[PDB]
């Protein structure tokens, strides 16, 4: 879905934060949230 | 629900009973009837099977099952403050409420005032702030008569069972004698009817418009008879679907999963420009006025 | 189900040809057609699965080309000499446009491989690679597209291997270190097939056993937009990334301000 | 000291560099020092799951942590109150654990205006003339608990028109703009059409003359035969043999040496710990620049001389060390550039600097 | 093989997060992705103050979970600037997670400074050159194994410093090295081509 022609990020410093709870044992995805 | 009580309940004659059903352009309801437990029990309110230990037993694990599922937002409506005090007894017993309070936290009304406004701003402070609550009242308490719930209070509705009012009043007996013996209106038919009343009172609360989706739960085999479940408002009882008649808790959870993330997904209110929202000009289409014409119905 | 294309573009730019006949030398433009026809059936000579694709590079458009000897390559080489007479006689040269379209066969040859390995059962995994053989100079303004182009092959993991024969170009020298494929200038043009044959007919992974000459050094350096002089240490943009020797207040391309306090 | 000296034992490399830059005064421990300088929430189900571990050998394992105790606390200040007003004089924690399992204390089984004064809801309040025991400390304890586990979370008409605002406002009804975007349109796009790509001499061809050879070449391919002999000979098969051959001109060089076996491992070792050191000090010499501030100036000074005075102390004994094997390894070549580059960057910057005063 | 066990705790994550992030450039953009699995997060302290310190950070966070629609975080991404979105299947898991792979939209508040930033060449010793001094790679050097010891590579322009990786920044002067091909990576973010128009093959009067 392209925008208009706007100023991005260039530069990027990204934190990706992922949950270690008991629900990541759940099969929402297969096998289970963790490994998908 | 009933257009023809009302007139014979004020003993008038209203000049016009129009009814306006509700046309939604996304489904934002989801009532489903769960009378079939776990263990296949058949789930009533009756007061003959209101002191049942497995029905408190199933009620318990369709609650646990909700709230580690459903979000913040659960509220449950009993029929009497003497039969939720006693399930809510039998759970702690049991351990399942337990679990319960370990999902999401909980809320229990009393009768002193003070005590369910303490629990009530609780609740909402809960809600709003990420972490799961949920309350436990009456159909004829005050949270069912003066409060309101937005989209992220009203996440989760569920009745257990029909609220018939205790016929040991007998100035409730009184009262269903006189109608009877001045409008032919029989007592069961009118205690039926309040029961329902009272009920979408209490489920009829938790939408505050298109974007406003909430989730509806019944949990008693009764609400399946044709009289009863006849005597739902027009705007809920069409959205009721037969495929969710008679559902189990895992079935519930399925569904509630499904209707969950089908409405959690982002929408833009242009969709629902001409099919569920009108502008300027789509007012003025005549084939739009037919059809506001034709969403009317008068008895 | 090793399925092996080696699709080759080739140089088929008529004004370097031209200028090499009148130079009267050794090698001619159909040598290097005879050479990559030979290739071609050696590649499809290696196995059955092996499959063969060949592009010409014309100024005009990017022409796909495809008794005693086997009928298939009978077949191809008649086929590959009728699209080349046709593409150079009706070659008419009709503007002042001197660089070949490369970036567009190249385009042409990915969109082809994307196409054949879609048609590829999942049976059998389409190994892909492209020989690109350079006579003709480097094009400037196609730059900017031809790194689309490599990145794209990357994105894929094909190889890209060059076979320059006149004209040095840099871009082509990236594009191998980048891809991976082999880049090599060839000394003598009439020993043009043994050099195709020894070194760039071999399969990477044949090429892992085999013993080959070591890939040449390869630049990385910028030009400063101002001046498009050689730059160590620049000033880089943060709104379109243009790049300047000095220190500016306004970029020059994005036209906004750095807004420097 | 205590707390400095336990984190440098937890790095010996750190302690032996703190030891190379202290004790061989290099750099002083406060400008060692100068460039070297969790909670958890309240969770609702610490009761419940938390269970004396009743092993098989009839062991009470309490397991006894301190966040559980502190969890107890904040939950419960009136635990807090008990622990306080009973250990260590009159009773043992062990046996107020046990004392509060065997209580009946473990063994249990509006500032919104408009929703929340439920007794202020209905304008009419006249007279009343128009195990339930269990149950109700049951709820009440509940209660109690879900209160305090909320309250140990964070740790006027004004009001009630913002919240019937809040209420009555329908997001359907208002303003959609989400426009937070800034368009960019750039003036020269063939910047990029050739880049950073230096300026090539892409020279043109003649005058029509080029359109002859053009013509030319097309009349030649234009009757083409192909040809087997001709595409190669054996002498050019053996031209192409001899550039291929090992040691040939597309050989590019050859084999190499093993550096492994050149330089000791304890030698490549100290010359790790040289690296670091000297990289620590540059990137805070680095980290200093640009000098913006008149301050910069003499921690620039003071990091030249550090850096003086590593060199002299440790690579110069570095270098006799090396130059008594007579190692053929430039390993030092690496470090000087290093050193004179930041020399001279620094020398530089104070001539910059006088220009400017002058 | 991690252990899946607890409750994820926004206010730590998004502190420490916050904390890395407190000394970033301006000109740099500072993105947060949180996945989110379970419905319920324990916060020692408040939260929305956390997002009042964020906001004055200007650090933008984006939220997939996986349930159901959280308050909470609904309004974490919108006040933030971020986006909210849910998972319905491991095929919208990856569309998420490649719209969130391209660059987001600057803001208003975004500086536009004039970075400065060196391309060294892969500078090779030879050992046929008396000069072939080979020495260990800063990011290898910090690797419990040996560091590569290579006779050439990459070297600072602006400090010397040898670097087998790239794009790596350098640790010591901070300059940014990168290539060529690096910058010329992301010019289709600068130049996207727009989606080209359908048209029915019956209705299409052309060539087949
Ligand atoms: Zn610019
Ligand atoms: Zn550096």
């Amino acid at each position: 879905e392209h925008h208009g022609q706007v100023r991005l990020g260039m530069m990027r410093h990204l934190y990706v934060v992922v949950d270690g709870s008991r629900t990541m044992e759940d099969q929402d995805l297969k096998p289970n949230r963790l490994t998908c | 629900s009933p257009l023809d009580i009302y007139p014979k309940i004020l003993d008038f004659h209203p000049v016009t009973m129009a009814t306006f059903t509700m046309t939604l352009a996304r489904v934002c309801l989801c009532p489903m009837i769960i009378g079939r437990g776990n263990d296949q029990v058949a789930i009533s309110s009756k007061f003959e099977t209101r002191e049942d230990i497995a029905v408190i037993r199933n009620y318990g694990n369709l609650l646990l099952e909700m709230s580690a599922v459903v979000p913040d937002g659960i509220v449950a409506f009993f029929t009497s403050y003497q039969y939720m005090e006693s399930t809510v007894a039998s759970w702690y017993e049991q351990g399942i409420l337990e679990n319960i309070q370990r999902n999401k936290l909980l809320f229990i009304e009393t009768q002193d005032g003070a005590e369910t406004s303490v629990a009530l701003e609780k609740y909402q402070e809960a809600c709003e702030n990420g972490r799961g609550a949920i309350l436990l009242s009456v159909a004829r308490g005050k949270v069912s008569e003066g409060i309101d719930f937005v989209h992220h209070y009203g996440r989760a509705v569920i009745m257990f069972g029909v609220p018939y009012v205790y016929t040991q009043s007998r100035i409730l007996k009184a009262r269903l004698e006189y109608l009877r013996d001045q409008f032919q209106i029989r007592e069961n038919d009118f205690l039926t009817f309040d029961a329902m009343r009272h009920a979408a009172q209490c489920v009829g609360r938790a939408i505050r418009g298109k974007t406003d989706y909430g989730l509806m739960v019944f949990a008693d085999k009764r609400f399946a008879r044709g009289d009863k479940r006849g005597k739902l408002p027009r705007w809920i009882q069409e959205h009721l679907t037969d495929a969710n008649l008679n559902l189990t808790v895992d079935e519930g959870v399925q569904v509630a999963k499904y209707f969950l993330r089908q409405m959690a997904q982002p929408f833009h209110r242009e969709d629902q420009l001409g099919l569920s929202l009108l502008s300027l000009e789509q007012l003025e289409s005549e084939e739009t006025l037919k059809r506001i014409e034709q969403i009317a119905q008068q008895l | 189900d090793e399925l092996n294309l080696l699709v080759i573009v080739v140089d088929a730019n008529p004004i370097w040809w031209g200028k090499q006949a009148l130079k009267e030398s050794q090698f001619t433009l159909s040598k290097c057609i005879d050479a990559v026809m030979v290739l071609g059936n050696s590649h499809l000579f290696m196995n059955r699965s092996n499959k063969l694709a060949v592009i010409a590079s014309h100024i005009q458009e990017s022409r796909f080309l495809y008794d005693g000897k086997y009928e298939l390559l009978t077949s191809a080489n008649e086929v590959i000499v009728e699209e080349i007479k046709d593409l150079m006689t009706k070659s008419d040269i009709k503007g002042q446009h001197t660089e070949t379209l490369l970036a567009g066969s190249l385009a042409k040859a990915l969109c082809y491989i994307h196409r054949m390995n879609k048609e590829v059962k999942d049976n059998q995994e389409m190994k892909s690679r492209i020989l690109v053989i350079k006579a003709a100079e480097d094009s400037a303004l196609q730059y900017m597209n031809f790194m689309n182009v490599i990145f794209a092959a990357q994105k894929q993991n094909i190889l890209i291997d060059a076979c320059v024969l006149d004209s040095d170009s840099g871009l082509l020298q990236q594009a191998c270190d980048i891809t991976g494929g082999l880049y090599l200038k060839v000394p003598q043009m009439p020993s043009l097939l043994q050099y195709l044959l020894w070194v760039f007919l071999p399969d990477q992974d044949q090429r892992s056993q085999l013993i080959l000459p070591p890939p040449v050094h390869v630049d990385y350096r910028a030009a400063c937009f101002c001046h498009r002089n050689l730059i160590e240490i620049g000033y880089v943009c943060s709104v379109c990334l243009s790049i300047f020797c000095n220190f500016s207040p306004i970029c020059t391309t994005c036209e906004t301000a750095f807004k420097i306090s | 000291l205590e707390e400095k000296n336990r984190m440098l034992q937890e790095d010996p490399v750190l302690f032996q560099l703190y030891k190379d830059l202290v004790v061989s005064q290099v750099i002083s421990a406060e400008e060692f020092w100068a460039n070297r300088l969790q909670d958890v929430g309240i969770s609702a189900a610490f009761l419940a799951d938390v269970r004396p571990q009743t092993d098989g050998c009839n062991g009470l394992r309490y397991n006894l942590t301190s966040d559980i105790i502190e969890s107890i606390f904040r939950t419960y200040p009136a635990v807090k109150m008990k622990y306080a007003e009973n250990v260590p004089h009159n009773m043992t924690e062990k046996e107020f654990w046990t004392r509060f399992f065997q209580s009946h204390y473990f063994h249990r089984d509006g500032v919104k205006n408009p929703l929340l004064d439920l007794t202020a809801l209905e304008d009419k309040p006249l007279d009343e003339g128009y195990k339930e025991n269990s149950n109700a400390a049951i709820i009440k304890r509940f209660n109690h608990h879900s209160a305090m586990v909320l309250a140990a979370g964070l740790r006027q008409p004004a009001v009630k028109r913002a919240k019937l605002q809040e209420s009555i406002e329908y997001e359907d009804l208002g303003k959609n703009n989400s426009v937070k975007t800034i368009a960019l349109n750039l003036k020269k796009s063939d910047r990029y059409y050739h880049g950073p790509t230096p300026i090539q001499s892409l020279q043109y061809a003649t005058s029509q003359d080029i359109i002859n050879s053009f013509q030319s070449i097309r009349q030649e391919m234009e009757a083409y035969t192909p040809k087997l002999t001709q595409v190669l000979s054996s002498s050019a098969a053996s031209s192409t043999i001899t550039a291929l051959s090992p040691g040939g001109a597309l050989m590019q060089g050859g084999t190499q040496q093993a550096i492994n076996q050149m330089v000791p491992n304890d030698i490549q070792s100290e010359l790790k710990h040289l690296y670091v050191a000297v990289g620590e000090l540059l990137r805070h010499f680095w980290s200093c620049f640009p000098v913006n501030t008149p301050f910069l100036e003499e921690k620039v000074v003071k990091m030249k001389s550090n850096l003086e005075r590593f060199q002299v102390t440790k690579l110069c004994p570095f270098q006799e060390k090396i130059r008594r094997q007579y190692l053929s390894t430039n390993l030092v070549s690496h470090i000087e550039e290093m050193l004179q580059t930041a020399y001279n960057k620094l020398h530089t910057w104070q001539s910059r600097r006088l220009m400017k005063k002058t | 093989d991690m252990t899946c066990h607890g409750e994820p705790s926004l206010y730590n994550s998004l502190s420490i997060a916050m904390q890395t992030l407190k000394h970033m450039p301006g000109h740099t953009s500072r993105e947060v992705l949180i996945i989110f699995s379970s419905l319920t997060t324990c916060d020692p302290s408040n939260i929305y103050d956390l997002i009042k310190t964020l906001k004055a950070a200007k650090i933008r966070v984006s939220v997939i979970g996986l349930s159901a629609e959280v308050r909470v975080c609904t309004v974490l991404a919108r006040e933030t600037g971020g986006t909210y979105h849910v998972i319905l299947d491991e095929s919208h898991y990856k569309e998420l997670l490649t719209h969130h792979v391209s660059p987001p939209p600057a803001s208003s508040s975004s500086e536009c400074s004039l970075i400065r930033m060196g391309f060294p060449q892969h500078t090779i010793a030879s050992l046929s050159d008396q000069d072939a001094k080979p020495s260990f790679s800063m990011a290898h050097l910090d690797g419990n194994t040996e560091p590569g010891l290579t006779l050439g590579g990459y070297f600072c322009p602006q400090c010397r410093a040898k670097y087998c990786e790239l794009p790596v920044e350098c640790k010591i002067c901070g300059l940014t090295l990168v290539s060529a091909p690096h910058l010329a990576r992301s010019y289709h973010h600068l130049f996207p081509l727009d989606a080209f128009q359908e048209i029915p093959l019956e209705e299409y009067n052309g060539e087949r």
